[PDB]
């Protein structure tokens, strides 16, 4: 069932990752946004903050 | 099951007739009524089964 | 002959609404920008100056049609 | 009533005009013509999706930029919603916008809803730690791969 | 050539006013217009290309 | 059949409306309209 | 079947299948004919505009 | 109305057609002259002369220009394309159809297509569509063939069909027989170079215009012509059409063509079944959609009919008979056979369907129950791939 | 026995019968036209003699010639985009799918 | 069109609105010869010699 | 300038119909 | 990358900044003195696609969301220069595949070692 | 098999799944893809009324020039364009004109491509070719016509045509704007005298008195004519609005009209019209409903 | 007759001579060229028939 | 909106239940025939008639007052009084109001006139 | 200020005034204008169309068998837009000789129609014999059932007009609704030629019948060629037909009617040469067509002409 | 017709001038849920009503 991890945040939405872990959450978001083409390797611009 | 299949063919034939009629009839299309499509269905159209005998 | 007396049902339902704008809703008018006039100069035969408000004028109009007129900070 | 139907013979009277004909205002009923399409509508509606017939009128809504503009105009620059950095010399383009929450606050439950004293600073430092973790990731070649299964990710 | 220095097609639109600021502000207008339309077209072409990259006959 | 009946009804009503006119007005004459001078 | 008289084609097909006069492609031939594409032509031009 | 004589121009100017600067009433005339459009002089000169006669005849035949047109034709027949084009320049009046015929015919052997096309387009819809002619279009097509240009073949075909304006209003529409001839060499080219698309298009046109039997009609036509010069009655029957050498011979070959269709199909089936596995033989080839042909003439015609019968097979077997004037049926039998086979193959949709390659079966999927990638999905496995496993639905 | 309450009784019977025949005849032409019905407006027809008195084609407007007298209501309504409603021009009427 | 202040209260768009660009551009025709398609070749002999 | 053309003759349009009936 | 982009920007009608729960009721404040208490919304009524009766957020006075198909902009991440993990399907066909030298020798997931193994 | 499944999905309007199948094909089976999958997708997107996708797929099919587009393909794409061109927008975008007509102006580009591709333009349905020919005569013109299309004779002839059809409203030469829109006062000052810096002719629907301030339906209940004073106006406006009510009548009306059988009811709030009426004599039974 | 047929000129006077008021409208830059795209009643009828 | 002689004969033979043909002829002295299925509201009374309630109207004219949806065809000698009456019926807002010009004169071949008005203007 | 007025585009003292847009304001377009989209004009040129066939198209449908078989005979008859100069005697001889050999009805009649058309262009009078010899028996005589092929009828009619022939009236009559119903399929040029012939011959009644049918069948009235309308109308001297022609004249358009007048005034005028047979004098119909034209055009104000004799009165 | 609906819309627009954008929480999921009383220990009792 989709709700297998529900206990970890009880009554709040289901998460497949440890939501109590700041790093793991931030990492999970990173991977999500990488999967969807929002993040990743792109040709650089002069405005992108090269430093 | 066989009987049910046959009967379902009959009903579909009736409804089919209705549909061809509605899609080609422009005066009835003029009044814009979704209800034309539902007001007569297999239950309603003829031949009626409970009238078979007579 | 008459066999019966009955009560006259009718379906008066308006359920559709078609309102079409009359033409004159889209006709043009003349609209204008409007600023406070700080001063005016008229000249035709003889020049005349009126000063309503003295400030540094940020905009100036000149209009030649009958009389020469100059609307200051207009 | 006269305005509505004056010499009107049928509701479809003005439908010689394509732009009037596919108006969805009165309902969708004049745009369903064959059975096939009706059934399709039934199906799609039951699944909780949009009706395809509804798309006969194109409605672009109001674009988000226009909305935000009307908001900040109605509030006369809406200073309640601006970061305090908007009020300091030469704000960069990120200080120029409204106050929406981003995704960066998502895993930190220490600060609950009102963060107590020093909590927000702590959070700020956690956030930094992650940005540096990303930097190291990019450096050494371990970053998310859009393809990756669970063992690979592990 | 790569980056800024190369292309299939170049268009130059030469705008002309009677007053300098007129032509300056026109150039901002037209410029932002072509930015949007350009992004739309080139994005379309880009999806076509990504599909052709994914596979196709000869 | 109906046309016959309805014709006669029509004249009955015309008859009465006219008699009511003559009665209430007092004479069989009427004014014209302001535009019947021309 | 191609003109949309399936009703009349049914008994014929039955009787063929009973005599084992049909082989591989023949069935595909019949089943394809059930799509009425001489009727399809007529509908396409007149009704469906 | 003003009219200029080019023979009689004098200083006096009796007709008073010149634009006099200072006379009474001049001013509005001067103003009119200064407002005139970029081609005004030229256009007026051209439209006040050079216009279609009240009979529907072309302006084309004029006594003073005739030897010039003759000279152009003559030059083009000896193959001097440039000299001819250089004389075409000096023509004041619309040139007769014969000029356009000659000029394009000259463009064919050197493959000049651009030139054939600009010639045609020059004579058409500028000059009243003198250029639209069975023969001129035919040459255009022969160039497009010679230049191996597919798109232009389709373009000439399209021009040849024409549209309402040139067919109904102008009334210049290519003759029936010519339409047939043009479409036919276009079709030869396409079927021979395996273009299924455009081939199918032209063929569908031939089906719609009832031109499938046309070549036969033409042959029958010739014999009829002789029979009328002799004084005997002519008639058009199914018997007269089946008495033709063409239909006889195609009917003769038909069983051999069928047997080639069958052999070819079998070998294709076999290959596809092998490539399936990447190479023994797969189960694919074991039973195919083609039925084996009974041993008889009528059995052959019946077989052809039921497997390949969306095309008209007989007329294709006729069309494929001649290649570059060489009769294939009576000289190279196997070349002819393979040709007729390949064409019937390309022109049927039914054949296209039964010749397809077996493809792998695509797994449906659901999204992960514990979400990680949106890109990673749980695949469905057909009972063939997982034996055992609890019983599942579809 | 209660016919005369209904629209098929009495003076209106004759109308019903009329409508009946027209329907029949009309079905015929639809079957001839490929089951795509003729125009309601009878724009489809060879002769003016053929279009019935009952058709919407028949022009009832205060004036034939004068455009300002060709409205339905008191002023001239416009369609969306300030397009003319009252008497449509040939190309404004589009019959599309 | 929803902006009631358009010229009256001093609001003048700095960028011409999308809807207007669409109308303007939809009023005039497009010239056919602007589309630039050459798949045949250049005509060396006949083109420059065409009817007067 | 009116009348442009001679008016239609006095013919009675109702009578023939009701007579047929 | 706002938090709950879909729910707020794409899902909600105001883009989150219009307050849909507000009564059009008359206020005693000086600025709001023009505001007149509104009649209740009409019961079975067919609206125009850009308006609503103004009852809830799900039914605003002004419908902000378009009724067409919505599509996130095409990612500007390079698909041709990005090398993903090798799939089963790709590794079965590895002997027919044409890669870049960077594809064969790639730092993460090199395909040459797979062609060999 | 796959193209039939795509055609099914697409008749249903299920674009995500149709496109998925094509993706899988592209990836594993690419050399086998016929045109009919592109046809399927075109038909589908047109059904779901997504015209930008209908476009994307055509442009792609022009880039890969193989498989060869068929007259059916060109037909589906063109149809999708006409469909697009005839849809309305909502009321917010409908004030000036119907925008979506611009789509028809794609057509002479598509036609040009069909010639580059070898799709004969005369396999298009009679129907579609009527719509297309129309679309053409809206936006296409040649370099020939273009040199002559601005002549004054033709401009004024177009005006004359509009005049015989009684639509002069939009034409430039032929309309005289009259009404001016006054400035908005400020409570920051009555004193400041405003003056007009600029002037523009813009449609009246931008600023018009809010519907709750003005009388109810004006077009129907009031006959309004804007006209010019004949007398010399020293100062003030030279135009005024003559507005009368639709139902207006002379205060003397009852004398201006022939006498009626109603007249002896004069100045009576609740007459018994049952008594002066004819029904009570005509009917034998006569039930009075009151 | 037609109520949009309306005086574009003032009553002739010396005010046309003694004043810099312009005698015609200035051209409107954004009004397209009028051109002919459209069909007759007759033509539409011909197509339908 | 007009209704022509054709429509009139058609409606004589094939009446519609809710189409009303209303005779506007004013003087009883001039009206000797009956337009089939017609009813009599003389022009002079109209302004009053149309402001009666359904009941009152029934009592005064002896027939049912047409609803505002129904077709109302007006009738007179020349088509003048029918026009003026039409304006009355239109001002109360009746949706379908047709005048049949040339009406009773065309039907019965009578030459009568509602008002005496002549085309000639008296010299100014 | 001056006798030469300022031109409002080039003068900055107009352009930048308070009644127009100053150069320091933001210069964007004010409002959009959709003119051509809202109400569009149909294209009618002042000049007639340059490519149009301008004749009566006889519609040659032959089976591509007899088309090849009969080629050496047909090569002498008109093909599309081509009019060979072969003498008509020869062509008729060829038909009489060879046609009984051909067995097709449809072919024999297409061929005949070509012969008729060919003889119409040379105005040879002995071609009606062909109608009485072959066609009359199965088409025009004693209520024969058979219905002639359209092209044949068009051809014969065209021949009766080109050679002015009383015969046309018998054929035309068979084409109305109760007969063959061919009349709605006629070209505009067909009507043009018919009217012109009938006019020369001078039948008011022919003219009336034809104008009635043309109107009912929805011919293109405005594009019927003006010369032929004028020659037809000119033929009308009878009181009743005259009445008809006034009432009818209201069916033409503004423009058409103006050039009816121009053409009329030319044909009895300067351009009296243009006709093969001179017009006949109708002063009445001339005056009327002029009068009609004047009625239907917009009216101009020439006050010194109208009020020339006006005197005020104190009565 | 009296245009009171249009008025109502306009007045809604006026009322917007005052309002803030609401605080949706730092963790928005958690916040929404807790508003609905779903998470653990987040249950509120309904307000006690005085019996009639
Ligand atoms: O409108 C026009 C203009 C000119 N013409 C020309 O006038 C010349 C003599 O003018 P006619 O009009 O008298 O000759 P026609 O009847 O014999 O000519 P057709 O129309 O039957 O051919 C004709 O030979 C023709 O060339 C017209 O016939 N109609």
């Amino acid at each position: 069932p989709r709700n297998l991890n529900h206990a970890l945040n009880y009554g709040i939405a289901n998460y497949a990752y440890n939501r109590g872990n700041y790093v793991e959450t931030q990492d999970s978001i990173w991977e999500e946004q990488t999967a969807s083409g929002q993040e990743g390797w792109s040709p650089a611009t002069h405005a992108d903050g090269l430093r | 099951t066989a009987l049910w299949d046959a009967t379902r063919k009959i009903r579909s034939a009736k409804e089919a007739a209705l549909h061809r009629s509605l899609s080609h009839n422009t005066r009835m299309r003029a009044s814009a009524d979704l209800k034309h499509w539902y007001e007569e269905d297999a239950n309603t159209l003829r031949p009626l089964a409970f009238e078979a005998l007579k | 002959m008459f066999l019966i007396h009955f009560v006259h049902y009718k379906t008066i339902l308006q359920k559709y609404t078609f309102k079409f704008k009359h033409i004159f809703l889209s006709i043009d008018k003349y609209n204008s920008l409007f600023f406070n006039i700080s001063g005016i100069l008229i000249w035709l035969n003889i020049i005349h100056i009126n000063i309503i408000l003295i400030k540094y004028s940020f905009f100036i109009l000149i209009n030649n049609f009958e009389y020469l007129i100059i609307l200051i900070s207009t | 009533l006269f305005q509505q139907n004056a010499y009107r013979k049928t509701p479809t009277d003005e439908h010689w005009n394509p732009y009037i004909r596919r108006s969805t205002e009165n309902g969708v009923g004049h745009l369903l013509q064959n059975k096939f399409d009706i059934m399709r509508r039934e199906d799609r509606l039951s699944k909780g999706e949009q009706d395809l017939t509804e798309r006969n009128t194109i409605h672009y809504g109001v674009p988000i930029q226009q909305i935000v503009d009307e908001f900040v105009f109605r509030h006369r620059n809406a200073r309640g919603e601006r970061p305090l950095d908007y009020f300091k010399p030469f704000p960069n383009f990120r200080a120029l916008r409204l106050n929406r929450m981003y995704r960066d606050v998502e895993g930190f439950s220490l600060m609950k809803q009102r963060p107590e004293f020093l909590e927000w600073e702590l959070f700020t430092r956690y956030r930094q730690h992650h940005q540096q973790r990303r930097r190291l990731a990019l450096l050494h070649g371990l970053e998310p791969v859009a393809n990756e299964t669970a063992q690979e990710r592990d | 050539e790569d980056g800024i220095r190369g292309s299939e097609v170049t268009y130059k639109i030469v705008l002309e006013g009677f007053w300098d600021h007129h032509v300056m502000k026109l150039a901002e207008d037209v410029c932002m217009f072509l930015k949007d339309v350009g992004r739309q077209i080139v994005e379309e072409k880009l999806v076509a290309v990504r599909r052709l990259l994914q596979g196709g006959a000869v | 059949w109906e046309l016959s009946r309805d014709e006669q009804l029509f004249w009955e009503r015309v008859e009465l409306i006219r008699k009511g006119q003559v009665a209430s007005i007092g004479s069989s004459h009427k004014r014209g309209y302001a535009d019947e001078a021309a | 079947a191609q003109h949309g008289l399936y009703q009349q084609a049914t008994p014929i097909v039955d009787e063929l299948h009973h005599q084992k006069a049909l082989h591989a492609g023949h069935y595909a031939l019949l089943i394809n004919a059930l799509a009425c594409p001489r009727l399809g032509q007529r509908i396409l031009h007149c009704d469906a505009q | 109305p003003a009219v200029v004589d080019h023979d009689n121009i004098t200083v006096e100017d009796p007709n008073r057609v010149g634009l006099n600067a200072a006379t009474l009433d001049c001013r509005g005339r001067i103003y009119r002259w200064l407002r005139r459009g970029p081609f005004f002089q030229v256009d007026n000169y051209f439209r006040r002369s050079v216009k279609l006669n009240r009979d529907g005849t072309l302006p084309t035949d004029f006594v003073h220009e005739a030897p010039l047109m003759r000279k152009i034709i003559r030059l083009a027949h000896r193959g001097h394309l440039k000299a001819a084009c250089e004389e075409y320049r000096r023509v004041t009046t619309v040139p007769p159809v014969e000029v356009y015929r000659a000029l394009t015919a000259c463009c064919v052997p050197g493959a000049k297509l651009a030139d054939a096309v600009s010639i045609f387009e020059d004579g058409d819809s500028k000059l009243f569509y003198v250029s639209r002619d069975g023969e001129v279009l035919h040459n255009l097509m022969r160039c497009a063939i010679a230049a191996r240009h597919r798109a232009r073949i389709m373009w000439v075909y399209n021009v040849m069909r024409g549209r309402f304006y040139e067919n109904v209003v102008v009334r210049a529409e290519v003759d029936l027989i010519w339409r047939y001839r043009i479409a036919m060499i276009a079709l030869e080219y396409l079927l021979d170079h395996e273009c299924a698309e455009e081939a199918a298009a032209i063929y569908s046109y031939l089906v719609e215009e009832e031109l499938l039997r046309c070549d036969v009609h033409v042959r029958v036509g010739l014999h009829m012509r002789e029979a009328i010069a002799a004084g005997k009655p002519i008639t058009l029957n199914n018997d007269v059409m089946n008495a033709t050498s063409l239909v006889r011979d195609a009917t003769a070959v038909a069983p051999e063509v069928a047997r080639e269709l069958q052999r070819r199909h079998a070998q294709t089936l076999q290959n596809n079944a092998v490539e399936a596995v990447g190479a023994g033989s797969a189960p694919w080839s074991i039973l195919g959609p083609l039925t084996a042909i009974g041993p008889t003439a009528e059995d052959t015609m019946v077989w052809l009919q039921q497997h390949y019968g969306d095309v008209d097979v007989m007329s294709i077997m006729r069309w494929a008979r001649f290649r570059k004037g060489k009769d294939l049926m009576a000289k190279d039998r196997p070349q002819y056979l393979a040709r007729a086979a390949a064409w019937i193959e390309l022109l049927s949709k039914r054949n296209r369907e039964m010749e397809e390659v077996p493809l792998t079966y695509m797994r449906k999927s659901k999204p992960l129950v514990l979400d990680t990638n949106s890109n990673v999905r749980v695949a469905w496995q057909t009972p063939l791939m997982r034996s055992g496993g609890p019983p599942r639905l579809l | 026995c209660g016919v005369n309450a209904y629209e098929f009784g009495g003076k209106y019977a004759r109308t019903y019968a009329y409508a009946f025949e027209k329907a029949k005849k009309e079905l015929e032409a639809t079957a001839a036209s490929g089951f795509m019905a003729p125009s309601l407006s009878h724009e489809d027809t060879e002769r003016l003699s053929d279009q019935p008195t009952t058709s919407p084609s028949v022009d009832r407007f205060a004036s034939t010639t004068h455009p300002e007298q060709r409205k339905a209501q008191f002023v001239p309504r416009v369609g969306p985009g300030s397009t003319p409603l009252e008497d449509p021009a040939a190309d404004q009427k589009s019959e599309w799918s | 069109s929803h902006r009631r202040d358009y010229i009256r209260m001093g609001y003048i768009p700095r960028y011409t609105p999308w809807e207007w660009i669409a109308i303007q551009e939809a009023d005039q025709p497009l010239i056919a010869e602007q589309i630039r398609q050459d798949n045949i070749g250049t005509s060396y002999f006949f083109s420059l010699n065409r009817y007067w | 300038y009116t009348p442009i053309w001679k008016s239609d003759p006095a013919v009675d349009n109702v009578a023939p119909l009701r007579d047929e009936d | 990358q706002l938090q709950a982009q879909d729910r707020i920007i794409c899902g909600t009608h105001g883009a989150g900044i219009v307050a849909h729960q507000t009564a059009v009721n008359s206020s005693d404040n000086p600025m709001l003195s023009s505001v007149t208490t509104a009649a209740p919304a009409a019961d079975l009524s067919r609206t125009k696609p850009h308006e609503g009766t103004g009852t809830s957020e799900r039914d605003p006075y002004i419908r902000t969301l378009h009724n067409q198909r919505s599509a996130a902009p095409e990612s500007s991440v390079s698909q041709s220069h990005t090398v993903n993990a090798p799939t089963v399907d790709e590794c079965e066909m590895l002997a027919e595949r044409w890669g870049t030298m960077n594809y064969w020798h790639n730092d993460t997931f090199p395909r040459l070692v797979v062609f060999l193994k | 098999t796959y193209e039939l499944v795509m055609l099914a999905l697409s008749l249903q309007g299920n674009m995500v799944e149709a496109e998925s199948i094509l993706s899988f094909l592209r990836s594993h089976h690419s050399e086998h893809i016929t045109v009919e999958s592109f046809n399927a997708l075109l038909l589908g997107h047109r059904e779901a009324r997504q015209f930008d996708c209908c476009d994307a797929i055509w442009q792609e099919l022009v880039d890969r020039r193989w498989p060869r587009a068929s007259p059916l393909t060109a037909e589906l794409y063109l149809r999708s364009i006409m469909d697009h061109a005839n849809t309305p927008t909502s009321e917010p975008l409908q004030s000036f004109a119907n925008i979506n007509v611009v789509e028809k102006k794609k057509v002479p580009l598509v036609l040009a491509q069909m010639d580059e591709l070898g799709v004969p333009r005369t396999h298009l349905s009679r129907v579609l070719m009527d719509e297309v020919e129309d679309s053409l005569r809206k936006f296409q013109t040649y370099r020939s016509r273009f040199y002559e299309w601005g002549r004054a004779v033709k401009q004024f002839d177009f005006i004359e045509f509009r005049r015989r059809n009684g639509w002069l409203y939009d034409l430039h030469l032929m309309k005289c704007t009259t009404k001016q829109v006054g400035p908005l006062r400020d409570f920051n000052d009555p004193d400041a005298v405003q003056g007009a810096v600029a002037t523009a002719e813009i449609p009246a629907f931008f600023n018009e008195r809010p519907a709750w301030e003005r009388p109810p339906l004006e077009e129907t209940l009031y006959v309004t004519t804007n006209k010019e004073r004949y007398d010399d106006v020293r100062g003030g406006d030279i135009y005024y609005d003559d507005t009368r009510g639709l139902h207006d009548r002379s205060p003397t009306w009852m004398n201006e009209v022939p006498e009626t059988r109603y007249d002896r009811l004069y100045g009576v709030n609740h007459p018994d019209i049952a008594k002066i009426g004819i029904r009570r004599h005509l009917n034998v039974e006569y039930v009075n409903r009151k | 007759m037609l109520s949009q047929n309306v005086a574009k000129t003032t009553v002739p006077s010396y005010y046309m001579i003694r004043t810099n008021l312009p005698h015609r409208k200035p051209q409107n830059q954004w009004e397209g060229v009028y051109y002919y795209s459209g069909i007759t009643k007759r033509q539409r009828h011909l197509i339908l028939l | 909106h007009q209704v022509y002689l054709k429509d009139m004969l058609h409606l004589m033979r094939y009446p519609e239940p809710y189409t009303h043909i209303i005779d506007c002829r004013t003087s009883t002295q001039k009206m000797h025939r009956w337009v089939p299925h017609s009813l009599w509201l003389p022009r002079d009374e109209v302004e009053y008639a149309l402001q009666l309630s359904a009941d009152e109207f029934l009592d005064m004219y002896g027939f049912r007052k047409p609803d505002k949806s129904d077709d109302v065809i007006l009738l007179s000698h020349n088509g003048i009084y029918s026009e003026q009456a039409g304006w009355e019926w239109k001002k109360q807002f009746f949706q379908h109001v047709y005048n049949y010009r040339g009406g009773t004169n065309e039907l019965f071949g009578e030459s009568y006139s509602d008002m005496n008005v002549s085309d000639v203007l008296s010299p100014w | 200020v001056g006798y030469t007025p300022v031109n409002p585009d080039t003068s900055p003292m107009v352009a930048y005034s308070q009644y127009h847009w100053h150069y320091n304001l933001p210069q964007g377009m004010e409002r959009p204008h959709s003119v051509n989209r809202t109400f569009a004009a149909p294209f009618q040129s002042n000049h007639s169309l340059v490519n149009k066939y301008r004749g009566v198209w006889i519609e040659f449908d032959m089976h591509p068998a007899f088309s090849v078989a009969l080629e050496p005979q047909l090569r002498k008859l008109p093909r599309g837009r081509t009019l060979p100069k072969t003498p008509a005697e020869e062509v008729i001889a060829d038909y009489t000789a060879l046609a009984p050999l051909v067995d097709d009805e449809k072919t024999r009649d297409l061929w005949l129609a070509k012969v008729f058309q060919h003889c119409a262009f040379q105005r040879c009078g002995g071609a009606m014999e062909l109608w009485e010899r072959y066609c009359h028996q199965r088409f025009t005589a004693e209520g024969a059932t058979a219905k002639p092929p359209l092209s044949l009828v068009k051809s014969v009619l065209f021949y009766c007009n080109k050679t002015d022939n009383s015969g046309w009236r018998a054929l035309f009559d068979r084409c109305l609704k109760d007969g063959w119903n061919y009349t709605p399929l006629f070209d505009t040029a067909q009507w043009s030629f018919m009217l012109k012939s009938i006019g020369r011959m001078g039948d008011e009644d022919g003219v009336r019948a034809v104008l009635e049918e043309m109107l009912d069948v929805q011919a293109d009235l405005d594009r019927v060629e003006a010369r032929s309308v004028v020659i037809a109308l000119n033929a009308v001297t009878n009181a009743d037909v005259y009445e008809f022609v006034k009432k009818y004249l209201f069916n033409f358009g503004e423009r058409k009617v103006k050039f009816l007048r121009t053409t009329y005034s030319d044909l009895r005028g300067h351009g009296a040469g243009k006709l093969r047979i001179p017009l006949k004098e109708n002063d009445n119909m001339y005056y009327h067509v002029c009068w009609h034209s004047s009625i239907r055009s917009p009216r101009q104000f020439s006050p010194r002409q109208l009020y020339f004799d006006y005197t005020p009165s104190t009565l | 017709t009296h245009g009171l609906r249009e008025k109502e819309k306009h007045d809604f627009t006026i009322l917007q001038r005052t309002v803030r954008i609401p605080f949706q929480g730092y963790d928005m999921d958690r916040f929404l849920a807790q508003q609905k009383g779903t998470p653990y220990g987040a249950q509120q009792l309904p307000p006690n009503v005085v019996p009639s």
